[PDB]
């Protein structure tokens, strides 16, 4: 039903404004893009690109972009991150 | 599409 994020995803969820420690998985993805959103870390013509260089959630994914169109990347930074 | 539109629809 739940599951606890790392403490450097915690963080990240924190800033966009999460409060707790036990979230669902929708939870963490919503204050995930939220925090993206936010720090507007996507591109403004190519909104499916986000540049995290420079930013903790780059140095969390072991990346300096992604694109929201492929996520594994995201989904595998959220297995090493994410405790049942 | 927006980014929203992409994240909004991730895991579906």
């Amino acid at each position: 039903n739940q599951v606890r994020p790392k403490l450097p995803l915690l963080k990240i969820l924190h800033a966009a404004g999460a409060q707790g420690e036990m979230f669902t998985v929708k939870e963490v993805m919503h204050y995930l893009g939220q925090y993206i959103m936010v720090k507007q870390l996507y591109d403004q013509q190519e909104q499916h690109m986000v540049y995290c260089g420079g930013d903790l959630l780059g140095e969390l994914l072991g990346r300096q972009s992604f694109s929201v169109k492929d996520p594994s990347p995201l989904y595998d930074m959220l297995r090493k991150n994410l405790v049942t | 599409e927006t980014f929203e539109h992409w994240w909004s629809q991730l895991l579906s």
